[PDB]
RNA sequence: UUGACCUCAAAUCAGGUAGGAGUACCCGCUGAACUUAAGCAUAUCAAUAAGCGGAGGAAAAGAAACCAACCGGGAUUGCCUUAGUAACGGCGAGUGAAGCGGCAAAAGCUCAAAUUUGAAAUCUGGUACCUUCGGUGCCCGAGUUGUAAUUUGGAGAGGG
RNA sequence: GUUCUUUGUAAAGUGCCUUCGAAGAGUCGAGUUGUUUGGGAAUGCAGCUCUAAGUGGGUGGUAAAUUCCAUCUAAAGCUAA
């Protein structure tokens, strides 16, 4: 990340001293937040799986995760969205009774 | 002013220098740029070709501050030196204490080189240069330092 | 047992199990509320308590 | 606090516990007038977070819209003009069904400012939400600095003027490219864009 | 209607043009408006000089990336390597920005450097004091002037080291050109099967 | 049977408030066609005229879910430019911004989400007195489904 | 400028270490439809359907997957010239 000098190439720009300003505590606006992450598990287990997340956990556990992924992609609104519902709905099934 | 124009010298002249055959109706061809293709193809084809149709690729969101980069030719390559300091370093052409010109400071991106510079070496910065506008520094002597 | 809108208490008998904290559902905001002074209450804690 | 429970469970909308409060709550809605006074906010958490306190001056209101498109009034469905303009059943109310409870609302409460505004509810036929206001003429309003700004004029039916949070929303006051057309206002950056500017010495 | 041989014209004049035509009669009027509201202002506010002091500041965009410039405000840590804090520099007279971040020694120390000028060429009356009038000067960007640094020396010594900064610019642009295609080579090429 | 609570009502109840006018400028909704394209339907006129709702002395916007890609700028607004350009378009007629740069003016901020919990510390109203754009005392009431203080991301909070 | 006032062992600011650091949901986002924009595999807006997350989210002007990077912090609010 250290500039070459030139106007041209990879890292290409003027040799300045760096600073590395202080980290701002934005940056940090999703955090872990011990406080949230009590509240969502507790909400987590008031409130039960959404239809469409039944519908991902048997997905999961019968026709692949590749299947539950299209289908989560299809439900919310994009692929990543899609990878990250998955990955919850198998740690669900996981800290079910297989545990 | 409107007392020398010809509308003054047309009083008393009927068509006002419009004709009488064909008068000055409103308009008779369409306006503007209509028929460009059908009956001003002739002034089309003729004083402007290219004008209809496609020729290349696009660019979103062009920035032209992206392509900054004025020229400067090796021709002048001297007035960036100030007129003072100008002959001073003309003569006595050492390659120590060689005379540093900014070209970007000046305002230029990329040396060019169109002219002849005389036997003084010089130490050019610049952001860009030409293979031909570096060959001629170093055969004067002097060295181009790459900036940004 | 009767906050009107019921979200501002489903979670406390969850909250009172994960905590492990004893929990009664009570009949009566109003009766809560005559135990705080006040109209209603929807709850009603206690942390200490007298030998 | 409580809140923040409320906030994650207000998320979980298609939860058992949720589907059942809003099948029971939208029936009872649907029962109720199309405007009525709410006794106190049904999410107030969400009010808080809107500006709601509970404290004299403070009045919520639930109202129900029409839910669809906004079918072109023209008789007969003739239009009387370009094809490009014929359309009657597919024209979508560039204003929101939010903005339209709070207008109306405020038309009821003439007397009060609407601060804001939230969904509720929801069916086929209606979208229900619940709106916030502040009586201007309350002492508790006056006073208590932090809230006595909708007392001046110039906020007078800020929900028919577009400058609630939804009103900003329709009018697409945001900053970024996005927003070019409108950022300081579409008419006005129309005005500026299209006039023409000419000087003592003409440049 | 198109005549002989002329350029091609786009004069955009097919709406209700002359329903919005801005003819600045008044700049006169409002030079005249503009210079009163400065004396007024500076009349009505105390012997202050009718702007915050701003920061030097380096353009962006390489077209102007070669220059200097008046800020915005001077960073927090600007401010605090000054030794003020924002709240009371905001008040004597610094326009401090939150945004700006430092990245560059070079920018930081010079806003340092203004700022204890501006701190030892100014005067803070006291709250509850005599305050005797201080001559009031207009312009704090007038007193602190902002200056382009200098990068090089007049002359220097030519150290020619056969580099040929054109075949520079053209290897370092190569490999900028093909560093992707390399570098999925070289994964390719340590498949280690 | 009595006393609450919740919700919903009534009163020529105590005190207030809204309407309507003006509408040059301003914030939105709705919304054409004449016209140009030498015809004409997309397009243009025009996100305009007409219609409707809502303000003020200005309004609106406004302290970045910004611009950028820099050696990085740093709320908003306006002017000069960018620029009749990138781009859009029976790619036809036509249309058409924005970053940077100079300048005018400059100003910054606050709620929600925190247990005050050794003390609802908060507020409307009535009444009496007073030095009355209000203050003090008392009394109801509001409020724990949360009113004060404390914090607003630039941070900040709790301990030492 | 001057006088009664004295606020108050009340309020505020600054250094060091430690533990933290709550930050807005039928919302973002997605599909489709209509409208609009210079915004072009879709500029904003709105209807309907789907509907998030928290080392997340938006943006980065060519749709997509993978991997990085940069920059801000939406879905709440006030503010003179
Ligand atoms: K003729
Ligand atoms: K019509
Ligand atoms: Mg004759
Ligand atoms: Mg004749
Ligand atoms: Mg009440
Ligand atoms: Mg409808
Ligand atoms: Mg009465
Ligand atoms: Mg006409
Ligand atoms: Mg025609
Ligand atoms: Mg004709
Ligand atoms: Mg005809
Ligand atoms: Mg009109
Ligand atoms: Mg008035
Ligand atoms: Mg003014
Ligand atoms: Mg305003
Ligand atoms: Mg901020
Ligand atoms: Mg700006
Ligand atoms: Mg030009
Ligand atoms: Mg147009
Ligand atoms: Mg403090
Ligand atoms: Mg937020
Ligand atoms: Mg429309
Ligand atoms: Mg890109
Ligand atoms: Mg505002």
């Amino acid at each position: 990340t250290v500039k070459t000098g030139i106007a041209i190439g990879l890292n290409k720009g003027k040799k300045v001293t760096s600073m590395t300003p202080a980290p701002k505590i934005s940056y940090k606006k999703g955090a872990a937040s011990n406080r949230t992450k009590f509240v969502r598990s507790l909400v987590r287990e008031i409130a039960g799986l959404s239809p469409y997340e039944r519908r991902l956990i048997d997905l999961i556990r019968n026709s692949g995760e590749k299947r539950a992924r299209k289908v989560a992609k299809k439900r919310l609104g994009s692929f990543t969205r899609a990878k990250a519902k998955v990955e919850e709905m198998n740690n669900i099934i996981a800290a079910s009774r297989r545990h | 002013p409107s007392r020398f124009t010809k509308t003054r010298k047309h009083r008393g002249h009927v068509s006002a220098g419009k004709g009488r055959i064909g008068k000055h109706r409103k308009h008779p061809g369409g306006r503007g740029m209509a028929g460009g293709q059908h009956h001003h193809r002739i002034n089309m084809d003729k004083y402007h070709p290219g004008y209809f149709g496609k020729v290349g690729m696009r660019y979103f969101h062009k920035q032209q501050a992206h392509f900054w980069k004025p020229v400067l030719n090796l021709d002048k390559l001297w007035t960036l030196i100030p007129e003072d300091k100008r002959d001073q370093y003309l003569k006595s052409a050492s390659k120590e204490t060689a005379p540093v010109i900014d070209t970007l400071a000046a305002g230029y991106g990329k040396i060019l080189g169109k002219g002849r510079i005389p036997n003084v070496p010089v130490i050019v910065k610049a952001r860009f240069v030409s293979k031909l506008a570096e060959e001629k520094i170093r055969a004067a002597g002097g060295v181009v330092e790459l900036i940004a | 047992n009767d906050v009107d809108p019921i979200e501002l208490v489903v979670f406390l008998p969850a909250l009172c199990k994960k905590m492990g904290v004893p929990y009664a559902i009570v009949k009566g905001k109003a009766r809560l509320g005559t135990l705080v002074n006040q109209k209603t209450s929807a709850v009603a804690a206690l942390t200490e308590v007298r030998a | 606090g409580a809140y923040k429970y409320l906030e994650e469970l207000q998320r979980k909308k298609q939860s058992d516990v949720l589907r059942f409060l809003q099948r029971v709550r939208v029936w009872e809605y649907r029962q109720k007038n199309v405007i009525h006074r709410a006794a106190r906010p049904t999410r107030p958490d969400k009010a808080r977070r809107l500006g709601y306190k509970a404290k004299q001056g403070f009045v919520i209101y639930r109202v129900r819209v029409r839910r669809g498109n906004r079918k072109r009034p023209v008789p007969k469905g003739a239009t009387y003009g370009k094809p490009t303009n014929q359309g009657v059943n597919e024209l979508k109310y560039q204003r929101s069904l939010r903005a339209t409870a709070e207008e109306r609302v405020g038309r009821r409460a003439a007397n009060l400012r609407v601060l804001n505004s939230y969904w509720v509810n929801q069916d086929s036929t209606y979208k229900y939400f619940e709106v916030i206001l502040v009586d201007p003429q309350h002492k508790a309003i006056r006073r208590d600095a932090r809230y006595n700004w909708i007392c001046d004029p110039v906020h007078k039916h800020r929900e028919a003027r577009g400058l609630t949070a939804t009103g900003k929303k329709s009018r697409g006051i945001n900053k970024g490219h996005k927003f070019n057309n409108t950022k300081a206002g579409r008419r006005k950056t129309w005005k500026r864009q299209n006039t023409l500017s000419l000087w003592r010495y003409r440049k | 209607a198109i005549s002989k041989n002329l350029p091609i014209l786009k004069n955009h004049f097919r709406k209700h043009w002359q329903e919005r035509v801005k003819v600045h009669f008044d700049q006169a009027g409002k030079k005249v408006s503009r210079r009163n509201a400065r004396a007024t202002r500076a009349a009505k506010i105390a012997p202050r000089p009718l702007d915050l002091l701003r920061p030097v500041v380096r353009a962006p965009t390489v077209k102007y990336n070669r220059k200097v410039r008046a800020g915005r405000g001077f960073t927090l840590a600007e401010v605090k390597a000054a030794g003020l804090t924002a709240a009371y520099a905001r008040t004597i007279g610094i326009a401090v920005d939150h945004r700006r971040q430092n990245r560059n020694q070079e920018i930081f120390d010079a806003n340092v450097q203004r700022l204890k000028e501006y701190q030892s060429k100014i005067i803070v009356f006291p709250r509850n004091g005599k305050a005797p009038e201080a001559e009031q000067v207009l312009s704090a960007a007038a007193t602190f002037p902002i200056a382009q640094p200098a990068t090089d020396v007049e002359a220097r010594a030519v150290q020619d080291n056969g580099e040929s900064a054109f075949r520079t610019l053209r290897l370092a642009r190569s490999e900028k050109k093909f560093r992707g295609i390399r570098e999925k080579r070289a994964r390719e090429k340590a498949e280690a099967e």
